[PDB]
């Protein structure tokens, strides 16, 4: 019933958005919900944010 | 735009009491609100010039 086929592949690049599921190896799973201006993050006396 | 930032067209004067008026600003560039709020907050409690009452001889 069919005598020619075409296959097409499509590539998608995905960043991180609120609601994505994240996990640490020690069973510590959680969903992320925020993206902050880097200024807001707590930072050390050496000026490095987390 | 490369060196221009949005500025607020501010309207709120709500003096629920004359001693405190509720004010509001909008719009501000992303994140400036914390910067401005913290700066003015620190100014208002610490920096204001004023007269104070401190003495009792009795």
């Amino acid at each position: 019933g069919v005598l020619k086929i075409v296959k097409v592949y499509l590539a998608v690049k995905r960043r991180i958005q609120p609601g994505d599921k994240m996990a640490g190896r020690h069973g510590n799973k959680g969903v992320i919900s925020k993206i902050n201006p880097i200024e807001d993050m707590p930072y050390d006396e050496n000026g490095t944010p987390v | 735009s490369v060196t221009e930032f949005l500025k607020p067209r501010l309207v709120d004067i709500e003096q629920v009491s004359s001693t405190h008026a509720k004010v509001t600003l909008e719009p501000l560039e992303r994140g400036f609100g914390h910067t401005l709020g913290n700066a003015l907050r620190r100014i208002l409690l610490s920096s204001m010039p004023g007269c104070a009452v401190t003495e009792v001889e009795i």
